[PDB]
RNA sequence: CUCCGUUGCCCUCGGCCGAUCGAAAGGGAGUCGGGUUCAGAUCCCCGAAUCCGGAGUGGCGGAGAUGGGCGCCGCGAGGCGU
RNA sequence: CGGGGGGGCGAGCCCCGAGGGGCUCUCGCUUCUGGCGCCAAGCGCCCGGCCGCGCGCCGGCCGGGCGCGACCCGCUCCGGGG
């Protein structure tokens, strides 16, 4: 519906109750979701080859 | 352990493209107004032009210990203030219809402020120190100045502010200031700021008029141009 | 030592202070021109207005033609001891705004109109 | 863009002083793909875009 | 002068991007049916609506919220203390 | 930015007592994936109020301030010409 109905409406009408509700697609929230967790964990992975790399050396 | 176990560290790092950078100083870095930018390079052109020497006696100037003497000098000689004047006049109003006022008292020796004011008297050689203000905005108005003076054997001296100067004298600026004659008691501490400023600026002018004060470059070309004299130093020094 | 942040040099926020006039600039204010006899000319009486009268429970008026409808229902509420429900105003040619004043359901336009002279 | 026979690309970096997204028009190296990540500066290493 | 409002000053925060004008066919919330005049009607009347702003003191209900545990007292529904 | 100085994983060279130090370089630390990124943590040093020990720069409760974190000094905002 046109932008400035959207003043009238209510709450529930405008978003739906998830993260990242009513403005992402939840089919780029799940991936945004398992890639923020790979992104984190192969940071601790070249965070401990980084002190191996310097524990060896 | 008076530690709850959850406060932890969250240390950030500022290296390039990681967590974003704090707030650092940055005065050398800041678009500065076209009058700010104005007076700063003013100052540096002051220093890497070849100064002439008659504007570069005026660099040169008095120190902490002679400059606070004079300015102690002359706290026994400033002109009368206003409201102070009034009481001179007022009371020799007074004295003169009531106690034998023929009113010729001595007026007491106290200094004198202006350019042509001072040179007509270091011209007519009444005059035992003159001091000068160094930061003078035409500096044609003294320019002269020290010249006449030591061709006339009167002592000057050359002092930090115009604002300070023209503060014995109730003013705001005020660029000379003499001692025509002093108190007899007072006589000591003229004599000594005497011949310890003449010393220094009267019997030196031909290191003076010889004298020329800029072609200093800048400390970022300095940098540069002295990090190739080790490169040739380090050339054939080896 | 107050760093400087940012680059900018936005110019700093000076004290303003308040007019303070040593006389007032002229003697006496000007009276009030749109008054509540000079803001209602004259009731019309068309034939096409009394028809609008006691029908519509209306009043027709010719009107100065710098008057607002909130200045309308306030001098019509003040002269004729009446009250109004809405104004509804326009502009004849001959530039004269007319204005039918709606009064409210417990006032009767066919009595008020004849103290106002009008039938 | 008309008038051009480039394709332009608008690329998101993100300014490193404050929290926010600049967003540029680099003139598009054939190859550039959507997706793909374009490093800048002096340590960037040499390949396309 | 409760608490709130207003204002004065001190600290704190604020990128823009251009003073302003430019569309009765572009952008632009919200009105429809019946009736009425000699001439006006989505504009008058009747009947249904509707948006935007205000609603402060909040006008009223509803939501936020009405649990659980423990401990007693009570046949039990249950009551109290924590 | 230019000098400096810090730092240090590390490399070249010099010194070395094998602990380390000096000169040079490297860095100012982010490269597999359409992720997140600010308004300071942490530490230090103080002060106001309140409570407790009472000697209160002791300890607790509430509330603030400055320094390191985020190296120091400068003279052209940084570059390219002249
Ligand atoms: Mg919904
Ligand atoms: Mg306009």
């Amino acid at each position: 519906v046109r932008p400035k109905v959207l003043m009238r409406l209510s709450k529930t009408k405008k978003h739906v109750s998830r993260a990242y509700g009513g403005s992402m697609c939840a089919k780029c929230v799940r991936d945004r979701i398992k890639r923020a967790f790979l992104i984190e964990e192969q940071k601790i992975v070249v965070k401990v080859l980084k002190a191996q790399a310097q524990s060896q050396k | 352990k008076v530690v709850n176990l959850l406060f932890e560290k969250r240390p950030k790092n500022f290296g390039i493209g990681q967590d974003i950078q704090p707030k650092r100083d940055l005065t050398r870095f800041v678009k500065w107004p076209r009058y700010i930018r104005l007076q700063r390079q003013r100052a540096i052109l002051y220093k890497r032009l070849k100064v002439p020497p008659t504007i570069n006696q005026f660099t040169q100037a008095l120190d902490r210990q002679t400059a606070t003497q004079l300015l102690k000098l002359t706290h026994k000689y400033r002109p009368e203030t206003k409201q102070e004047k009034k009481q001179r006049l007022l009371a020799r109003a007074e004295k003169k219809a009531a106690g034998k006022g023929d009113v010729p008292t001595k007026r007491p020796p106290v200094l004198r402020a202006g350019v042509n004011t001072v040179t007509t008297l270091v011209e007519n050689k009444k005059a035992q120190l003159v001091v000068i203000a160094h930061d003078v905005d035409p500096i044609e108005l003294v320019v002269f100045l020290p010249a006449l003076c030591r061709k006339m054997g009167v002592p000057y001296c050359i002092i930090k502010g115009k604002a300070r100067l023209g503060r014995l004298v109730h003013r705001k600026t005020c660029t000379t200031v003499a001692f025509t004659q002093v108190n007899s008691e007072d006589k000591g501490a003229l004599a000594k700021l005497v011949e310890a400023i003449r010393t220094n600026y009267n019997d030196r002018y031909n290191e003076i008029r010889r004298h020329w004060g800029g072609n200093v470059l800048g400390p970022k070309s300095v940098a540069r141009i002295t990090k190739l004299e080790k490169a040739k130093a380090k050339e054939l020094a080896t | 030592k107050k760093i400087r942040t940012s680059p900018t040099f936005r110019r700093p926020k000076t004290l303003r202070l308040r007019r303070q006039p040593k006389y007032p600039r002229k003697s006496a204010p000007r009276r009030n021109k749109l008054d509540h006899y000079a803001i209602i000319k004259f009731p019309l009486t068309t034939e096409s207005a009394m028809k609008k009268i006691e029908d519509n429970n209306t009043l027709v008026f010719i009107v100065d033609v710098k008057a607002n409808k909130h200045q309308i229902k306030q001098a019509v509420k003040k002269l004729y001891d009446i009250d109004v429900a809405k104004v509804n105003t326009l502009i004849r040619p001959d530039g004269e705004k007319k204005a039918y004043v709606r009064l409210a359901p417990d006032y009767d336009a066919l009595d008020v109109a004849n103290k106002i002279g009008i039938i | 863009d008309p008038g051009r026979g480039a394709p332009l690309a608008k690329v998101v970096f993100r300014d490193p002083y404050r929290f926010k997204k600049r967003t540029e028009l680099f003139i598009a190296a054939e190859g550039i793909h959507t997706g793909q990540f374009v490093y800048c500066g002096k340590k960037a290493q040499l390949n396309i875009g």
